[PDB]
Formats: C-alpha cells, structure tokens, sequence
C-alpha cells in the first residue's frame, strides 16, 4: 500500500527548477516534504520548521544531509512560504565512499540529483523502506515548557537519560534544535549558541566512538552523527571545545575516570557559562542497571542539572527510583518521565562514524571527505628513536591492559590508537617515560592500568597505525590521520603520548582497498582471508 | 562475490605457528625439550591473550589458552602450601569459559534444551558441564579430576578445531614523500 | 532447649586464627615481615582447603580463601610470559563462587528477583556481578580490574563476615585399658 | 478422618495373649496387620504374605522391623490361618539409641510392648502419620512373569534402574523377597538363596554409606536399611560375600573405579552361580542424566542383566532413548519401563544408617546394638611408629584429594574412614609405602587420587577416628569399629591401610555424650559450638 510522505503537489506555478540543479518552491499553504539525499534550506519568505530547527529569511543556508539508515526529517512549511532548495557540494565526495564500502551505497537516493523528494513509496529505492522523523506531542508539550523556564532562567542544565534504543537522542537533537532556533517576541532575535555535553562513547554525537566531548553549537544540527564525526577545534558553525578519549564503547573498563573526564569537561562549560547565558545539553549513556545506574546517579550530583528527562515511560521501576533518589538527595531538582518512541545495528553505525571521521579531508557545508582509500594515501611517519624531544611522540600508554613488550607491536599495528597532549607535567607522574633510544618501543608502563588524567591531558584526535618500521637504522611508525598538519607541527614531540585501549579494530580499512580495486574494475592482505 | 573474514592474526601461517606451540607432540624427555616446549607454550598463550584483545578470536583458541595456562601454572609450581586454588581455580575459570561458550554457541532459543542436551549435540562429554556446575555452584573440583578433565579437553578441541585448519606436518612527524610512496596494504611496511 | 552447630574447626581459637591469618592489618614493611605475613596466607588457606574437604564450612571463609589465593598467586609470581591468564583465571573463579555464592543464597524462589535486584538486596557492588558475568560468559576480565576488585571484595567480606566473630585485639591393635579408660569427647587424646 | 489400617476386630476367641508377651491370633478369613514396631512372625497354621515374603507352617520364626519412617508392611493371613506375634529381643537396644540420638525416638511406637497393632489412625503416635507398604498391580504382574521365567531359565540377573524417590527399593526388596519365598507346586521346596549387588552409594541397602557390597541372602528382607547396616562376613540369614569402599556419596569422584568395582563384585558372584542357580538382583544408583546415564549404559554392558527394569513411566525421553540403546547394542535384552509409586531425608537417612553401624556390637535375631556411648567405649590403639610388620597399619591413603602433610592429622580426625585388606602385592605398585619409622603419620602418597585396585583390595569394615596422639613416646590412633575383634586381630599389619575418603562427617558422634548425659540428667567439645 502507497503512503505519502510529501504533501506537496508541483505544477508550472509552484514548482520551477534553475541552473546548478537549485529548485524554488512557493507553497501557499502548509506543506511537508521528505526529501532523501544531502541538500540546502534557503527561504526566500515565510517560515518552515525541519527537525524542530526553525528557519526565516534571515536566516543563512541550511545544509541538510538525509540518508535512508536514518529517520529522514520532514520539512514543513506555513502558509504563504517561498523557499529554495539547493544541491550539496561536498557531498559527492561522501557518495565516493560508495566505492571503499558497500554500506555508504545504500544510504543516499539512487536519482542522478544529489536530493530527491519524496512523494509517495514508489519513489523511494529498491527494498528500503522510509520512515519519517517524528516526535510525541508530550515531547513537544515537554520543550515548550523547557524553552518558557529557559526564557525565565539562564543557561539551564537538561540531563537526558534512558534505556538504550529509547529515542533520546531523536529528543537530544530536537531539544537542541528548538533551543537554538525558536525566537519568541521580537523576530530581529539572533539564534543561541547551545553547548552539548557528549557522554556517550558508543553512540557518540559530534565525536568519533570512544571518545567523550564537548561541543558548541552556533548551527543546527540537521545531520546523522557519522555525517559530522570530526569537528574541527576553535565562528564556524559547529566547534569542539574538549575532547577525552574513553577508548572503548563502554565506561565498564573504568567508571570513575569517566566521572573525571565529565567533571573536566562540566568545568570547561563553567569557564563559558559566566561570560554569557548557553544551555547545556548532556548525552548519557544507555545504561540503567548495574554499574550504569550509579554512573548515571554519579552524573546527576556531579553536573547539578537543571531538569533530568528520563525517556521511557515503561522503563524499570528499580532505575526510576534509584534517578529519584538521586535527584530528590541534592536539591529540588525535577524529574520528568517521557514517553520512548524507539534494521541498521549500532556496531554497523559505529563502524561507518569511524571510517567517516577518517575518511575527513584536513581542510558553506562543514565537512569534506575523501574518496581516497586509506592504503594510498601518503602516511605520516613518527620518528621512535631519539631524545624525548627528538621523537615524534613521547611514548605509548595501553589502557586497562598491559601487553608484553614483544607484544606491544603486533597489538597497536592496523589499529586505532589515540592521539593525547599533554598540557601539565602532573599527568606523568608515576610513569615512567622512557629516555633516550631491532629496536623497541617507546612504551610508558602503566602498571595501574588508569587512564591519563583528564584534567591535564587533552585528545588531539585518533590516529590509525599503518604500520610498525622497527629497523635499527629508523625506527618509526607510520600512521594515518584527519588531524590537519598544522595542528600536528603545532605540538611539540614530548607534549604527544600515543594511547592503546579498547577501540573496535578497523576492519573497514584492510579491506578499502580491495573494494576500491573490485569497484574500478567494473597478495595477501594481513588480518583478512577470502573465501572463493 | 567475495566475503571477507576479519582475523586477529596477521595470515594463517601464525595460526599454524601457535597451534604447533599448543601441540608439539601432534605437529611434530630431554630437559632442553621440556623447557622450550614451556616457554613456546607460553609464548603462544601470550598471542592468544594479544589476539583477545585484538577481537574475533574463536572460541575454540580462547579455550585452549586457557587450558595451557592452567597447566603451566599447574607443571611450574604447585600451591601445595595455599591448598592448590590458584592452580583449581585457573582450571575451573578455564573449564567455566569452554563450556560456557561452546553451550552459548550451540544452543537455541526456539526449543527449551537442557545444557546436557546441548552437550550430546555437541558431542562433549557431559563430565566437563557437571565439572562446570561444581566449580559455580559448589565447592571446586579437586586438581587431580581438573588436571584429567583439562588433558581429555585439549583432546577434545584438538579434534574439534585445530586438525581442520591444515595438514599436519619538526623534523618528528615528516609526511613520506610522495614520489617514493607505493600503496601496500594495511600493516605492511 | 540446646541446639548444635557443627563446625570445620575444632574450636571458635582456631578460627579467629585463622581470620588473623587472612587480616594482619586489622587484627594487629620489612622483608622478614612481608615473608610471614604470604606464609601464614598461605598456611590459613590451606587450613580452609582442609575445611572444605571435611564439610560444614560457611561461603564467606571459602570465598576469602580463593581471594587470598589469587592474590598470593598474582603476588609471587605474574604470568607475564603466560599472558596472565593463570592469575586472571584463578581471580575469575574466586569471583565466581563467590558472587555465585551470595545469589544463590539470598535468592527467593518465591519472587521472581533480578540478580542485580538480589546485589542491591544483599548490599553487594554491582562491579562484582559484572565482573562475574563478564568472566563466565565473555572473555576474561583484566589483571588490574581483578586486582582492585578483589581488594574491595575481601574489604566487603571483612564487613560482611569476618568482623562480627569477635572482638579484634597382635601388637598392631590393643585395646585401650578399662580401668585407665577415661571417656573424653570424640577428637580428644 | 479415621483410616482402618487393620481390618481384623478382636475377641476372646481369636485375639489370645501369652506370657512373655507373645500373641496367638487366629484368622478364619483374609485379614490384613498394619503392625508398627520390632516383633516376629511364625504361623501355626496357613499361609501369610508380609512385604512379598510368603510365609508357611514349615518356615521358622521371621523377625520384622517396621520404624514409621519408612512404609509399614502390611501382613496379610489367608482363609483359616493362625499365627503368632513374638516381641523381638535385640530390638530394646536400638530402642536405646533414642537415648544418643532424638531421631531414634521418634522411630517407633509409645506402647510400652515392642509392637503394637494398628487398628485405626487413633492407634498411631502423635503428630507422626502412618503410610502402608503399597505395589502397583503392575509390579504383581511384572514380578510374576520374572518369576516365571526364572523357574524357566536358571540364575537370572535383573538390572533394576530408575530416577531417586522413584520407589526402586520398595521393588526391590519385593522382587527379593517373592524370588526367596514362593514356591510353585511341591509345599515341600526349600527357599532359594538370592544374591543382591548393591552398587548404590548414597543410599545403600545391607552395607554402610559410601559402600558397594555383594550379599546372599537365606532370609527374607523384612527390615529397614538402617536395621541392617552391617553384616558380618560369612549358615546365616543374610551373609556379605565382598565389599569396597567408594568413600563417596556418589560415583562422581571416580565413575571408572566405580565401574571396576561392579566388575570385581560380579566376578564373585560368577564363582557362586557356576555351582547352583541363583537369582541376582541389582540396585543402581539414583542418576539419569549426565555421567550417570553413561554409568548406567557401562552397567548394562558389564553385567549383561538377563532383564533391565526402568522404574518410571514418565522418565525423560532421552534417558529411556539411552538405555534402550544401551540394551539393543549387547543384544536382545528385554527392557521394561513400570510404574514409579514414590519427611525424612536421604542425608538424615544416611546419617541413621551410619550411626546404626558404629553402633552395632562385635557378636535368633541378626544385629544387635549397642547403647553405649561411642565416646564411653574404650579405643581400639592402632601403633603407628615402627616397622612395617610392627605398625597396626600399613599406612594413610587419601581418596581425590591430597592434603599437605601437615594437616592430614586435622583432616582425618573425628571422621570416618575405611579400613582396607591388602589381598595381593599389585596393588600397592606405584605407590611410596613410608618406611620404617612429632612423628609424622604413615602417609602413602597418591598422586593420582584413584582409589585402591578392588580387584586386589577388599574392605573389612569402617572406622571412625577417636583421636591421633602424634607424642614421640607413642605414636598410635584411638578409632572405634563394630569389626569383631578376632577379624581384626586376624590380619597382619601390612595388610591394613587406611582409607580416608568424602564420607559425611560423622556430626551424631559428637554430640552424642551430651545427648546421652542430657537424658541421664532427666568443657568444649571439638567441632561443636552450643546455642545457649
């Protein structure tokens, strides 16, 4: 049976087309669109509403990148509204990526258009079924008193928590966006930078997976999290204030540095909050038994929310109240049970964030990719032998596990490591740095297993080791990074420690290559067999 | 079309490699021998261990390290004076993880089976789950049943797993030059 | 009325010994010090190995036991040729029985619990029941998180157990002659 | 509601009593005796029938032990049959046992005479309920047609498998008894002997826990397993031809060894059956799944059972699959599922049984008790310093665990252990036997922990370890046996070696002075602590 997601209906009037594959559309009445692909939002009058984003004609251009693996927002506009749809420019280059994996091809829309809108289900590809972006009216209800109390308070705290596959982050993203957008009163009102406290290493927004950050936000946020995994550090739109890096996709190797990093990272947000008034909104983890539950009551007496939004209605009575408890043993704090509106698994999503925060190019849209395969790219060697300020980093650190030294190559090789620096000398203590160096390693016993501490180190960003050069005459590594070269030759060689933890292996880059080489077509690869 | 399966080793040569330190006898007295087939034994449960920490180890290899290494800790020194529950329980956790897994792998949650059913699917001896089910719920088994069950269960696996593999017989950071560079594979330099 | 409790040890001495022998520091460095205190760890678990084998012995004794084992095997000797699995296995079983343990003893069958609901129940840390389900039915938890928790485990059974027993400060065969005969309770020469 | 268990109604002219306490009782019809308490039958006139046992005028005087913790056989007189009621003599001392332990009390009826009748529910004991012995019409059936093919095909062996609490030793016992007492034409027929391999460890019948025995019996098996647990070596009732110690509750410790055991039992019963036909019975232990289901296909195999008896009819299917198999591979063996007609539990059971056996005395009636404290008797004084011809022992074996030298005197004191013969040299080969010798014990290192060869062991009996005195004046063992003393006296020895095992620690021994002072009535003792 047909369902109609667009409303809209084109004719001579309405519906014009113009060169550069721009469209203009002037609906007189109230209207919805669902459009498929990566596209840009520009009205020429009146006012439309996209994943609880509100734009105006003041307002600049919106750029919206829509796959099918997600909810496809909806666009809706007022009556008496002119708008203008513009075609993506980087986007092709996210297209490319079809060419290194079978998954980035069945995201997008199979018309030669970078968007594609969608009027009926016989317009959607092959065997993929759409759904539309949707909210629950108590969601609504609930923003609405959220944005009034906000208007009333300054810089309110909204702790969003719940099960896994709950829809939290469906409300995270419409919460931010309804902040940021909705002008109440004078329309001549500038939109509100809102600041997003990312918790969650395993389904991470605005971060690669494993890593916990700190984000502010000047420009909605229309796009999945793999559609912006690496966010350049600081008037862009999206810029990352901090970042600390879990190394693993849960917080179950260590809960209580994860406790430090939040406390880092609140602290940080502190340090803008006294200046001028920005909402924060924190991302938790999904996890509400066992040792998550005080994770999660650990959270709520650290960070002092203004409100905790727990999103499931029918969640367990046992995580209810130990969140009550919680909330009730600091101060008046309100708790608000929503309802949970909840294929793709998340190993899949988090494989396809990591490979696009890789895949980013160094140097409306904000983020470029590149279709080049992660084999051919021309990698960056880290001198091992030297002075600590000879070397290219100071030493490796494993976390919550420690290899034997014979063993540290071969278990940091084709792998994802992390990139730290070191601001304050007070993270050292108690390691011992290796001095002046088949040669080994620079490897930094860590026989208490803790990570760094966050509150002297920072994350520069992940890096992936190409391969391990451990001959006499230069010892190196060679590795690849979408961490730009400027940023690299800024730091010094001791301020740079290489960390080892839990990250999932990039199974997506053995094999890059031989899909890039299958797909231009129409040895033995180390850690990959094939079947014939 | 072509599948690929992810591996924690490098290519099947290292496979080869530690599954002839876990069986000298089969892939093949003096001290000499006995001493370097210990430190080649743990040698290769030392991989083992790097490849569980890599991901997508089998079971099957897990299980094996964990054999090896109960009776390494068992052949280099007895808790005679601590009773043996070092030496015990590195049996039971090892016993509790290979029956653990191998019930988890073959069961089915459509038909209700009892985990000695499952067992005689499989065609593991039902001496090991009750071995499992004493080491939890009871008190553990003594090292002489551990040290007989541990050498009929490397049997087992060996016949299970490792014979179907084969025969048997700024100057710190310097991006790299452009013109010299060839594209390899990941993790080859 | 009087009623009986039968125990491993022969009298409640022997087992406040042997609750000294576990805890130096809160009954009560140099070399010599460090040397008695893992020799007399050592002798109070093998006393309690011997308990286990008469019978009667409580769950917490057990459990204390195999968590001073493994420390005593992770301190003598760490199996960093082996990988670790020796120490890491045999603190993998002493979690097990000893959470294993707890649950089954706390547990309703009355009402259907959760054994996260039974941990709460009992008081015990939530870290301990995934620990447990991690080593049974995923691989292996590290060395440094099984040292850390077996320290807050035998701190837990400290305050759980340990502390509430007291205040802490044809010549061959003769028969025997009938008339130097003096009847004695069974045990006593 | 009031439940007549015995239907017969007394008068002057049936009902007579004579001095000495002895009853003549007179049926002219088919009367039925619920009869509770120790007493014996022998019969004027007619034909009775008393738990399968069938009983004439030409048979001697039969002795019934009917405690109401197990079933009461019911004593069944035919038209025209007198009978008389004898009070049993040896029964007053396991009546003093009640003095030792509370348990005993509760055995048997308040009347001051040994038996009483049981007429109505009225009759019973306070707070105690009377159950009847029952069989299934299908057991009747069943036991008839073995009965008759017995008569057909001399010396049958019938392999009698079944789950626990399946009621398998009330047919046992049944099946014993009709094979012993009926006989089929000529009234003139002698009783036939039957042989009984009981291979059940956990809850033994003719043998002590942890016991595996082979027993011929001329009389019937009228009494509980307590009331029998010891039988002396062989023209007695019910005679023990071999015993070995499994020293366990079950057969888990060792199933192999267990196996060999049956084999060797077997053998001996193979050297009587050559001479004259006689039936055996076998009583398997109590598991169905796991190593027992393999334990009991090895029994099936060993043996080769002329029938195989599975007890329940709603068995599990993969058990009954299993023994099938295990028949059909040997040959056509008949294999007959019957009903399972199914307080008191088997541990306490276990715990009355071991008691009722330290407390039997050296010299309908067989047994006699008794009631002497264990901790009033004098030791027997076992020397444990000097040659191996001059030592009481030869040495201490450990059955599957090892303990350190040290604590082998804490492990073994207060327990029981088995008391083992040395037949032939094989089997102390590969075994250290400690020379000539605090003095340590005379321990023999058992590396493997299997248990002694029972082809070249035997087990004389049980002790229970009174006390070890390791002063080096005189090394010795106090211990306490029911093994008469010229058995004991008989071997040399460096022939006995002491058995330690996982017997149930014998916790009534303890406690038992303080029972016994306690009722007199009306220091701290090792291994208890009292509530006060």
């Amino acid at each position: 049976l047909l369902r109609h997601h667009s409303s809209f209906q084109p004719n001579n009037s309405n519906f014009q087309r113009k060169a550069g594959g721009r469209l203009v559309l002037s609906t007189p009445d109230v209207e919805r669109f669902v459009i498929l692909g990566n596209y840009g939002v520009k009205v020429h009058q009146g006012e439309v509403t996209i994943a609880g984003a509100t734009l105006t004609p003041i307002d600049d251009v919106q750029w919206v990148h829509a796959p099918h693996c997600h909810a496809l927002p909806v666009l809706r506009t007022a009556n008496d509204t002119v708008i203008e749809l513009l075609p993506c420019p980087t986007a092709q280059g996210l297209r490319e990526l079809a060419r290194l994996n079978p998954l980035f091809g069945r995201l997008w829309n199979e018309t030669s258009d970078t968007f594609q809108i969608i009027y009926t289900s016989a317009d959607a590809p092959k065997r993929t079924s759409l759904r539309e972006l949707a909210s629950h009216p108590a969601w609504n209800k609930k923003i609405s008193e959220l944005l009034t109390s906000t208007r009333r308070k300054p810089s309110p705290i909204l702790f969003i928590c719940g099960p896994k596959s709950s829809g939290k982050s469906t409300f995270g993203r419409l919460l931010t966006n309804r902040l940021m957008t909705d002008r109440a009163g004078h329309k001549s009102r500038s939109w509100k930078p809102v600041m997003v406290l990312d918790l969650d290493p395993g389904q991470p927004e605005f971060s690669p997976p494993g890593v916990v950050s700190l984000t502010k936000l000047r420009r909605p946020n229309l796009a999945p999290p793999f559609c912006h995994p690496g966010l350049s550090f600081g008037n862009e739109g999206m810029t990352t204030v901090r970042m600390h890096a879990i190394a693993s996709v849960t917080p179950a190797l260590d809960p209580a540095h994860f406790i430090a990093c939040a406390r880092d990272l609140f602290a940080y947000y502190r340090r803008s909050a006294s200046q001028e008034n920005i909402p924060l909104v924190v991302n938790t983890p999904g996890w509400i038994q066992g040792t998550g539950l005080d994770l999660l009551a650990e959270l709520i007496a650290v960070l002092r929310p203004t409100e905790v939004l727990y999103m499931s209605e029918d969640g367990p009575e046992e995580t209810v109240s130990a969140l009550r408890e919680a909330c009730a043993s600091s101060s008046t704090i309100p708790f608000t049970m929503l309802p949970s509106q909840p294929s793709w698994t998340p190993a899949t999503l988090r494989s396809m964030a990591m490979q696009s925060y890789f895949h980013l190019s160094p140097f409306g849209p904000g983020c470029e990719w590149n279709p080049t395969p992660l084999t051919h790219l021309c990698p960056w060697r880290v001198r091992l032998a030297g002075r600590p300020d000879e070397r290219g980093v100071l030493g490796i650190v494993c976390y919550d596990h420690q290899y034997a030294p014979e063993l540290v190559s071969d278990a940091i090789n084709g792998m994802v490591m992390g990139l730290v620096r070191i601001e304050k000398k007070e993270a050292l203590r108690g390691l011992a740095v290796p001095g002046d160096t088949t040669p080994l390693l620079p490897l930094i016993p860590n026989p208490t297993g803790s990570p760094l501490s966050p509150q002297y180190t920072s994350l520069v960003g992940l890096v992936l080791i190409r391969g391990v050069s451990l001959t006499a005459s230069n010892p190196e590594l060679h590795l690849l990074t979408p961490v730009p070269p400027s940023v690299l030759h800024s730091f010094r060689g001791d301020e740079l420690v290489l960390v080892a933890g839990k990250f999932d292996a990039p199974t997506w880059a053995y094999v890059e290559g031989l899909y890039w080489k299958s797909n231009s077509k129409a040895d033995e690869v180390p850690w990959v067999e094939m079947l014939h | 079309m072509v599948q690929y399966i992810f591996t924690p080793w490098r290519n099947r040569a290292e496979l080869l490699a530690v599954r002839a330190q876990f069986y000298p006898e089969h892939t093949s007295s003096t001290f000499q021998d006995d001493e370097h087939i210990r430190s080649e034994k743990q040698k290769a449960v030392a991989r083992v261990s790097m490849w569980m920490q890599r991901g997508g180890c089998p079971h099957m290899v897990e299980s094996t390290a964990l054999l090896v290494a109960a009776i390494l800790s068992d052949e280099a020194q007895g808790s005679g004076a601590a009773g043996g529950y070092a030496v015990r329980a590195a049996y039971s956790a090892a016993f509790s993880r290979f029956v653990t897994g191998l019930l988890d792998s073959h069961q089915d949650k459509q038909r209700k089976q009892s985990m000695y059913d499952v067992a005689k699917a499989v065609g593991l001896p039902a001496a090991f789950v009750e071995l499992r089910h004493q080491a939890t719920h009871e008190q553990l088994p003594s090292l002489t049943r551990l040290r007989s069950a541990a050498r009929r269960a490397l049997e087992w696996i060996w016949w299970y797993y490792w014979k179907g593999l084969g025969p048997v017989d700024q100057s710190g950071w310097v991006l790299y030059d452009e013109k010299e560079w060839v594209p390899k594979p990941i993790g080859i330099v």
